[PDB]
């Protein structure tokens, strides 16, 4: 039982640390895409202001 | 880059603003004188017998 009990603990972290890494850096990815993609729009309609 | 762009039209419709401002100003300037010299060079009896 402790066995496949350590077997399973495992094996769900493993689809979760998955999912949770993929998870920390595509948002660390969205972050600076809002730092950039807001400097995009921030000065398309600077000029266009003008 | 929105507050730029409204701040701008901000400005233009300041501008709009003024444009219609004396656009109609004047227009009414034309018809309101033009009525006065019409009712005026009428005169009070005149118009008065003509309504």
């Amino acid at each position: 039982a402790m066995s496949m009990a350590v077997e399973s603990t495992g094996n769900a972290k493993a689809e979760a640390e998955s999912r949770a890494e993929a998870a920390r850096i595509e948002g660390e990815g969205s972050v600076l895409q809002a730092k950039l993609k807001a400097q995009a729009l921030a000065i398309e309609t600077e000029a266009e202001l003008e | 880059r929105v507050k730029k762009v409204r701040e701008m039209e901000l400005i233009y419709a300041r501008a709009q603003l003024e444009l219609e401002v004396s656009k109609a100003q004047q227009l009414a300037n034309v018809e309101a004188k033009k009525f006065k010299e019409m009712t005026e060079a009428l005169g009070p009896g005149t118009i008065r017998d003509l309504a």
